[PDB]
């Protein structure tokens, strides 16, 4: 801010004067601008400043003079070169401008000789020019390359400068400008000769300033030149001798740094001239090397970068020569071998890698000449020290152990014994690296990726059983370390919760995936073992405790919840779907992972038209099998794989051949039953969503197996309409369903099939009107347009049959369902128009911040009113029958779906309805009709898809028989009023068997169980009904027995008989006679499933009598 | 053009109540006439929601409190909310979640005190945030006239919002 | 239980046979090394698994009572080192024929394994381990332990390089020492007692865990009476015995509760309490080391608990324990200062932990009266650093905390006061008179821990005395250090704002001097650390300045002295002025920073600073300055401000000309 102001003062004031008024300025426009840290804020401030600054100094001293301007321009150029590296890039046209300015400034310095500002200036300008390696322009490179070559090919300048020459000449030579790279590279010979033949006789001792440049030059241009053979060994080698002294002067180590760096980026022919010096200079080369390695320098890594490189030359020519050229090699590397032993005495530290990498280079090749378990067996033992000791807190950076492991890999690139003892050790080293793979940088992450593909390559080449146990345990470690879950959207979080509820899990798969599809080939048998091994292990994994865990904690933590009063409600809930908690959070923690990635693993790996018949035939059977214990995500891995297998034609064609290797397809058919049943019966709406992705897709694949049978897609799409747009998950899977099957032999059946079809379709179009959401809708539109024929007469009978115009408005709006008396003027209160709206409010779930709270609290209050103005002799009184029932139904269902969003709110709404179900027992009938009648249809809700409303309901009843049994008001009211007791059981048994027995069965059983604790104690009333308890089974048993359409029913009914156990406490003594006669009469009338019950009663009742 | 804000409830409230207290006539019926003089100008939907909040409020402010048979006072406190602490991010989502909690606390506060006493249910959704780190005799008089004027606004407001 | 007994009773009968062949092969045996290596490391492995399935049955006696095993444990103990660290977790039998063997074929291992190198380092339980773990993770276990390194990796994962390898040699080597024999406790003692080393942590955890886990009323007393008699009479240096005390207490203070035998023999160690031997330096060391050790463990033996279950006082244990700290009148000499006063403190400070559980008002007070020391101060008064640093070597804070705790826990139930002297004289409180000494600082930190929960008008005049001592004394801790100034001065300021009603009996009577000089000082400094460190420095004193302003002694003369800084090329104007804005905050802008008390146109010198610099301090100072000068001058006599209005007018002119914009 002040930077613009100040620079606009002393730049234009600099246009007429100078001196102090420069430096202060430049310190100012420096320091504040300097401290600029984060981008955006600090960046946007600094952009304008720097720009006006560059240009300003440019034309400023460009159009001024000397006296003191030169000093100011000097300073600004200094502060600028330190502004560029900091201010990342984003200064490109500005940059090229600055650079041509810098050469202009040395130019103005040409007239005047001697002095010192020429040096400050000159050097600084140079550094501006140097820190320019963004490039990628065009003429921006030749514009400076040409003219620096121009000013360099002729100038007899002394020394205080010559570093720049070769600095630049290499810098531009590293770009590309073709014929420049040529002319330069040839012209360098001159300078090389000047400085080298200079360093032999003209000066006794080396000179740092021109070595600086010279070696920078020959380092930087030769990567582009190549074919070096002669000049490098002399020049470089010498520089090594020259730093093998040192005294006090700074930059001494960098003199050493520039050549060794040269040599490493020249590892080709140059390193060959060093190969020749593996005898006279076998000590010399690695002694300047290692002696550097020990010096406490900023270029420690110069030591390796030269070392590692010339070791590449060792293994190089070592292998590309003959046998004559072997022993003089073994000399050097055995000195390394001594670096492996004597590090026990003196910790080589950094050099400990060297020798590992040492017992890497030659051991890749000289191994071949002679047996060498010595090496590698020692290395091996060492790597087992350095990893097992990671039971020390040495942050032995897990980038270190794959330097060691890299080296271990080519160390391992050879084997031929198998002496046990190597099996365990190599094995664990594998697993360690396979566990060191999350923690890296991304770069080194690819390094170790490369490691594991290598070391595995060797193990595959070798021993034919081990590698398998490798893959298993190494997969175990990954999937168990998974914890915690990296999936903490609604529907997916819901399935993962329906499973289990509460180093990333995700990360590791990059390594596994990328390993199997890295460098191609050999990835074959590799990736196959990898797959199946991973499987069989997981197969037994969840098979550990998870399998138990569901059916366990669902009856365990529920027991810790279970008390005398809550056990009934819990029985009610065992009918919708389980508690969903799990017991065994270990198998229950890793196995979620196991599927969960296992998609992201199996989707991108071995998927060719050769692997994808064996994939299906095999992988199908044991999976679905292992699902036969019921678990969403367990199923979620089956259709992902099954439909991802690009075999919609061989599988379809085969299946058709079976209807008009087959055993797998016999399973294909087999799952459909248990499958659809699982959706409808047990599957809670969120977990229902889960299973339904997975029951949509298999059909989607066996197209011809989706012949008839509409109960599938109807529940499918029908959820996949306005429920699953919240995440294009359930929705998506459906378009493809229709499209694929829209012409897959579904042509013969349409007028009867497609009304169901548009029938759903309407709530993905005709709601979404009320993979972006709108795009889903568009795909709908396309999907329908392609048809034309019968999109109409379907959604006709659809919309009409669904009515949707159900207009209650209580006895056709006589007057006011609930007046009020507040303003005492223009009351408008009535409410008859104010009901079906509030109904839609409990269904809203939209603006749950505004809607739920005051919409619901409102409906509640409105409820209060209608509750009250129902006492006199107006319309309200004999008005309760429409009024009260028609809302009342939606009152408990309010408390249930309120559970999901109301919380404290729903809490108080619950007892509110409960007081409302006690009331008209502790008062009178007419209003008895209501609750008892609707909720009497709530256990019809359960035999619908409806789920938790049923539990809520049972919790109502259990309290309404409590409010009869509390409402004594003389048992004269007992007989006179006919809402409970006798009247109850009539409604109940008749309820047990109304519809033969189907969507009403799961109602009766709940009732008996929900009332049991009360049936236990209440005098002779405990008597008659116990006999009618015997019809109950006779009821429910046979009821479901014949129409055993899977459990849900079959179970709760037996539980009602486990309420028939209560009778067995010897009483009234006519039980011993009549009640015992019945179980006798039950074998000759053994009704298909009463069997287990019949016999039970026989032994049990002959038992105490 | 200001009577409906783009978002900030506090501009809208302070504006609305500058329209309401003195400009709107003290008469009930005369306000019923001033209404459609003021509605058509917005040329912009949900006006009638604004209608209701002006009128239900004006006719209900204090014949209704003690002769029954909160969202304007929590409205003014929700105009001193944005005039002080809290700006943006999910912190304002705990202020819209606490706005949910209190908007329920209007006509619920009665019923939840019925359940037990004055302080119960107050935290509501924030009670979970706090947890992680005279009952029958109480229900009976709320259902009578305990504070049925608190039922008036939750009506109006629940209608205003959608 | 079946296949377990299968695998072992055979494994003894063959553990006799084709094992030792390979062993002696190795120990006697280029082909020779490979044969040795395979054969041995194999047999090692086998022994590993074999003792593992030994331990879930009638082992231990089946371990150490059958045949041909110990030898095998020890032979491969005497060949190598690395492929030996894993065959080293197992073992530890008892009874003779073995005890000798272990100590022998062992110490010698630590030799080839354990140097005195510099610091670097990085039925019940078994039934817990089997019946507690599940199956899902177990199968990671069973597939991890048979051979391979998931044997011992599974129970670990969930100078530098070799000192690290040695380090893990200690890892196994004391790691398994956590759960076993007694000599196995003994060597660790020795080792802890060399110097200090990031072995520290591992030793603490190890020892603590020994005491907690073992619990067996037998083994328990064994480790105790054991390391005791490892402090029995015997020629050892000095560290080895102090470190013997530290890692013995930490062997005990976190241990099983049945003290039995240690507490028993406590008859004998009381009997060794008294002695003398002057001197020959020797029994000097051994006196101020032996003599000061037992008292040390003894006193938090009476740490807590079964004390009231002892109901005792040892009648006479008070005698020496209270005598000796009060005492040593003797002059220094004989090197008996900082090597005996250091652990001469423990007698008192820790013996108190035998007063609190015998404390019920007056006699406690008299345990805290009357003076005579200055045990551990003077010693370390010439040393020490911060609060915690004042705490440890002194080990007087570290007790006087819990002391002030049970002492206020016994000051409040009888009653409570609001008068200063009537609590002083009855209770310890009488020591809160400060003094002329070097042990003021510690006593001051004890007050740093009183004021938390003590206060109020009580310790009154001392607060102001503690404003008087920090001159010489505060400067004597070099200067203080950042956290030094804060703790000392910041706390005295802290407690002083902590009240209203009573800083007025120091605001009407005592402030006149003590405050004045203090604030003088506080300002003069506070500018210094801020023009050195960070901004908040001024504020860290300013605010309290404000808490104090409601009286003071008008020290604004020097406040404008400090303003009246130099000229440009030094940002000291700021240093001077921010004070001045601080000033202006209150109190008729503090008499208008004395602008006409010392000189007559200092005020004019303020104007004279701002006009010269646009600086971010001179403007705001001028700003508010003219503010309250203008609000007061519109509500007080106008003639006072008018000259200023003229001066600023002059400024505005100069600023328009001298530079346009800025």
């Amino acid at each position: 801010c002040s930077l613009l102001r100040l620079q606009e003062t002393l730049s234009a004031a600099d246009r007429c004067g100078a001196a102090l008024a420069g430096h202060q300025l430049i310190r100012g426009l420096g320091q504040e601008c300097v401290l600029s840290s984060s981008p955006a804020v600090l960046a946007l401030q600094t952009s304008l400043v720097f720009s006006r600054d560059f240009g300003l100094l440019v034309f400023v001293r460009k159009s001024l003079n000397s006296i003191e301007f030169r000093e100011c321009r000097e300073e600004i150029l200094k502060f600028l070169c330190i502004f560029l590296e900091k201010m990342g890039q984003k200064i490109a046209p500005y940059s090229v401008e600055i650079k041509n300015t810098c050469t202009s400034v040395y130019t103005k310095d040409r007239a005047a000789k001697c002095k010192i500002p020429a040096l400050d200036l000159l050097i600084k300008l140079l550094q501006t020019f140097r820190s320019s390696r963004l490039m990628d322009e065009f003429k921006i490179g030749e514009l400076f390359s040409k003219f620096y070559g121009e000013l360099a090919l002729k100038k007899k300048i002394p020394d205080t400068v010559l570093e720049k020459v070769y600095e630049l000449l290499g810098l531009l030579g590293e770009v590309h400008p073709s014929e420049m790279i040529n002319n330069a590279e040839n012209l360098f010979r001159a300078f090389l000769g000047e400085l080298k033949t200079q360093m032999t006789s003209a000066v006794r001792e080396p000179k740092l300033p021109v070595l600086a440049g010279c070696l920078k030059g020959l380092s930087s241009l030769l990567c582009n030149f190549t074919k070096s053979m002669e000049e490098d060994p002399q020049t470089s080698r010498e520089i090594f001798n020259f730093v093998l002294k040192a005294i006090r002067p700074q930059i001494d180590l960098k003199r050493y740094a520039v050549p060794s760096a040269g040599l490493r980026l020249f590892a080709l022919h140059a390193s060959q001239f060093s190969t020749c010096l593996l005898d006279n200079y076998v000590s010399l080369f690695e002694v300047l090397l290692k002696w550097c390695a020990h010096t406490n320098v900023e270029l420690k890594k110069a030591a390796l970068s030269a070392l590692e490189s010339f070791l590449k030359q060792v293994s190089n020519m070592v292998a590309k020569n003959a046998e004559m050229h072997k022993n003089k090699l073994q000399y050097f590397m055995e000195q390394f071998y001594g670096i492996i032993r004597n590090v026990d005495s003196n910790n080589k530290e950094l050099s400990i890698a060297i020798r590992g990498y040492g017992l890497f280079a030659g051991p890749c090749k000289v191994i071949n000449a002679k047996d060498v378990d010595f090496m590698y067996v020692e290395l091996i033992q060492r790597c087992k020290q350095m990893f097992l000791t990671q039971t020390d807190t040495g942050d032995d950076r897990v980038y270190q152990m794959p330097s060691f492991l890299q080296s271990v890999a080519s160390v391992l690139l050879y084997l031929d014994t198998v002496p046990e003892v190597y099996t365990p050790v190599l094995e664990h080293l594998v697993v360690m690296q396979i566990d060191s793979f999350p923690q890296y940088s991304p770069k080194m992450q690819l390094v170790c990726c490369r490691a594991i593909v290598k070391v595995f390559l060797a193990l595959a080449a070798k021993g034919p059983v081990l590698r398998n146990c490798i893959s298993t345990v190494v997969h175990q470690g990954l999937i168990r370390i998974c914890s915690k879950p990296v999936v903490l959207s609604e529907s997916e979080d819901h399935r993962a919760s329906g499973e289990v509820r509460t180093k990333d899990y995700v990360d590791l798969f990059r390594h596994l995936l990328s390993s199997d599809q890295m460098m191609d080939s050999i990835l074959a048998d590799e990736a196959f073992f990898s797959v199946n091994s991973s499987s069989e292990s997981l197969n037994h994994l969840l098979y550990d405790e998870f399998v138990k865990s569901v059916l366990k904690i669902v009856e365990k933590l529920d027991l810790t919840l279970e008390i005398q009063t809550v056990g009934e409600q819990e029985n009610g809930d065992e009918a919708p779907g389980v508690w969903m908690i799990p017991t065994s959070d270990p198998a229950a923690n890793l196995h979620p992972a196991k599927p969960k990635d296992f998609s992201a693993f199996i989707n991108l790996v071995e998927f060719c038209r050769e692997i994808l018949p064996e994939k299906q035939a095999e992988f199908f059977e044991p999976w679905v099998y292992s699902f036969s214990y019921e678990l969403i995500l367990q199923s979620t891995r089956l259709p992902l794989i099954s439909g991802f297998y690009k075999l919609l034609s061989i599988t379809v064609r085969n299946a058709k051949k079976i209807k008009y290797k087959y055993s797998c397809f016999a399973l294909f058919v087999k799952f459909g039953k248990e499958v659809a049943v699982k959706m409808k019966q047990y599957k809670d709406e969120l977990l229902a969503s889960c299973l339904t992705f997975l029951l949509s897709l298999p059909h989607n694949i066996i197209e011809l197996d989706v012949r008839a049978y509409v109960p599938a897609l109807q529940m499918a799409f029908k959820l996949g309409l306005s429920y699953t747009p919240l995440a294009e998950v359930g929705l998506n899977a459906l378009e493809e369903w229709s499209i694929y099957i829209d012409r897959h032999v579904m042509q013969p059946y349409y007028k009867d099939i497609l009304p169901c079809l548009d029938g759903y379709l309407k709530t993905s179009a005709l709601s979404d009107e009320t993979i972006s959401l709108e795009e889903i809708r568009i795909r709908v539109v396309q999907m329908l347009g392609s048809l034309g024929g019968q999109i109409n007469k379907n959604l006709l009978t659809v919309t009409s049959s669904d009515e949707m115009m159900k207009s209650y408005v209580a006895w056709d709006r006589e007057k006011r369902l609930s007046f009020a008396v507040p303003f005492r003027e223009m009351k408008p209160v009535i409410f008859l128009d104010v009901f079906l709206p509030r109904v839609t409010e409990l269904a809203l779930t939209a603006s749950d911040r505004q809607t739920k709270v005051a919409a619901c609290e409102l409906l509640h209050s409105m409820v209060m009113f209608m509750l009250g103005k129902a006492t006199q002799m107006p319309e309200g009184g004999q008005g309760a029958p429409p009024m009260y029932q028609l809302y009342k139904r939606t009152f408990p269902v309010l408390l249930r779906l309120a559970c999901d969003v109301d919380q404290v709110t729903r809490q108080l709404y619950e007892p509110l309805v409960m007081q409302l179900i006690h009331w008209f027992t502790n008062n009178k009938k007419f209003e008895s009709q209501d609750t008892v009648a609707l909720l009497e249809a709530i256990l019809d809700g359960i035999v619908d898809p409806v789920d938790s409303t049923l539990r809520d309901f049972c919790g109502r009843c259990i309290r309404e028989f409590l409010k009869w049994s509390i409402k004594q008001i003389t048992p004269q009211q007992q007989e006179k009023s006919p809402v409970n007791t006798k009247s109850l059981f009539k409604r109940l048994y008749s309820l047990a068997l109304h519809p033969n027995a189907f969507k009403r069965l799961g109602a009766s059983l709940a009732f008996n169980n929900i009332y049991r604790e009360f049936r236990e104690e209440e005098s002779l009333v405990e008597q008659f009904v116990f006999e009618a308890l015997v019809i109950y089974m006779e009821s429910l048993a046979l009821a479901h027995a014949d129409e055993k359409s899977l459990g849900t029913i079959q179970q709760c009914c037996d539980a009602i008989d486990h309420l028939c156990r209560i009778i067995e406490k010897k009483h009234v003594s006519l039980n011993k006679a009549k009640k015992r006669r019945l179980p006798r009469g039950f074998p000759p009338s053994a009704s298909l499933c009463l069997l287990d019950l019949v016999k039970w009663l026989l032994a049990h009742c002959g038992r105490p009598q | 053009q200001g009577l409906i804000d783009e978002n900030p409830g506090l501009q809208l409230i302070i504006r609305n109540f500058w329209s309401h207290e003195t400009r709107l006539p003290s008469n009930t019926l005369d306000r019923l006439l001033a209404l459609n003089s003021l509605y058509s100008p917005k040329i912009e939907v949900h006006f009638l929601s604004l209608a209701t909040n002006f009128l239900l409020e004006m006719t209900s402010m204090s014949p209704d409190y003690p002769n029954p048979m909160x969202x304007x006072x929590x409205x003014x406190x929700x105009x001193x909310x944005x005039x002080x602490x809290x700006x943006x991010x999910x912190x304002x989502x705990x202020x819209x979640x606490x706005x949910x909690x209190x908007x329920x606390x209007x006509x619920x506060x009665x019923x939840x005190x019925x359940x037990x006493x004055x302080x119960x249910x107050x935290x509501x959704x924030x009670x979970x945030x706090x947890x992680x780190x005279s009952y029958r005799h109480g229900d009976l008089p709320d259902i009578q006239i305990k504070h049925s004027s608190l039922i008036t606004p939750l009506q109006a407001v629940a209608q205003r919002d959608p | 239980d079946s296949w377990w007994a299968k695998d072992s009773p055979l494994e003894t009968k063959m553990a006799v046979l084709a094992l030792l062949a390979k062993i002696l092969q190795i120990d006697s045996s280029v082909f020779t090394t490979y044969i040795s290596l395979l054969a041995d490391t194999k047999l090692d492995l086998h022994l590993k698994g074999q003792a593992v399935t030994l331990l879930p049955f009638f082992t231990s006696l089946t371990g150490g009572s059958l045949e041909e095993l110990r030898r095998v444990l020890e032979q491969l103990i005497v060949a190598h080192f690395p492929m030996q660290s894993r065959e080293f977790p197992p073992g530890t039998p008892r009874f003779n024929n073995y005890v000798d063997c272990m100590k022998k074929f062992l110490d010698a291992l630590e030799l080839s394994q354990s140097p005195m190198l510099l610091e670097l380092m990085t039925r019940r339980g078994s039934c817990v381990t089997q019946v507690g773990l599940l199956e899902s993770v177990y199968e990671m276990f069973r597939k991890d332990d048979p051979r391979l390194s998931f044997t011992r990796q599974s129970f670990v994962d969930r100078t530098k390089l070799n000192e690290s390898t040695f380090d893990t040699q200690i890892t196994k080597k004391m790691g398994y020492y956590k759960i076993l024999d007694v000599m196995y406790s003994r060597l660790p003692k020795d080792d802890v007692h060399a110097k200090e080393s990031k072995i520290n942590q591992v030793f603490h955890g190890s020892c603590i865990t020994e005491g907690n886990e073992l619990t067996k009323t037998l083994i328990k007393l064994c480790y105790d009476a054991f390391t005791e008699n490892m402090a029995g009479e015997n020629q050892l240096l000095e560290r080895r015995r102090l470190y013997h005390c530290a890692a013995y207490n930490c062997a005990i203070s976190v241990i099983c509760c049945v003290f039995n035998e240690l507490k028993f023999y406590q008859g004998f160690l009381f009997s060794e309490k008294p002695e003398k031997n002057l001197l020959i330096f020797e029994n000097l060391i051994d006196l101020k080391r032996r003599y000061n050790f037992p008292v040390e463990v003894e006193v938090p033996m009476e740490r807590k608990k079964k004390y009231i279950e002892i109901r005792k006082e040892a009648r006479e244990a008070a005698n020496g324990d209270s005598d000796g700290p009060s005492y040593m009148s003797s002059l220094s000499y004989l090197a008996d200062s900082t090597l005996s006063e250091e652990m001469s403190q423990f007698d008192f400070s820790t013996g108190v932990q035998s007063y609190s559980y015998s404390s019920q008002d007056p006699r406690p007070a008299t345990g805290r009266f009357r003076r005579r020391e200055q045990r551990d101060p003077t010693v370390h008064d010439d040393v020490l650093e911060l609060e915690m640093d004042e705490l440890n070597r002194h080990e007087c804070m570290a007790p006087l905390t819990a002391l002030v705790k049970h002492m206020h826990r016994s000051l409040g139930p009888p009653q409570g006061e609001e008068d200063s002297v009537p609590r002083d004289l009855p209770s310890w409180m009488k020591f809160l008179h400060g003094k002329l000494g070097n042990p003021i600082v510690p006593l001051n930190i004890r007050l740093f821990l009183a004021k938390l929960v003590i206060n109020t008008e009580e310790v009154f005049r001392p607060y102001a005395k503690h404003w008087l001592s920090p001159l010489l004394q505060l400067a004597a801790s070099e200067n203080n250090g950042g956290e030094g100034i804060h703790y000392m001065v910041v706390e005295i300021v802290a407690t002083i704002l902590s009240w209203t009603g009573l800083a007025t009996p120091t605001g009407v009577p005592k402030d006149e001097v003590l405050a004045n000089r203090l604030l003088n000082f506080l300002m003069k400094h506070v500018f210094h650390p801020k023009r050195a460190v960070f901004r908040h420095n001024l504020e860290i004193i300013k605010t309290l300045v404000e808490c104090w302003k409601d009286c003071l002694s008008i020290p604004y003369r020097l406040i404008f002295e400090k303003f009246s800084g130099k000229d440009p090329n030094s940002k000291d104007n700021s240093v001077g002025i921010q004070l001045l804005g601080i000033v202006m905050a209150n109190d008729l802008p503090p008499y208008d920073p004395q602008c006409g008390i010392q000189s007559s146109e200092y005020f004019q010198a303020l104007v004279n600073n701002m006009s010269f610099v646009r600086y971010k301090e001179v403007y705001a100072a001028a700003a508010e300055v003219l503010g309250l000068i203008l609000r007061y001058v519109m509500e007080r006599k106008n003639i006072l401000e008018e000259s200023l209005c003229e001066l600023v007018a002059k400024q505005l002119k100069q600023h328009q000309n001298t530079m346009e914009d800025k």
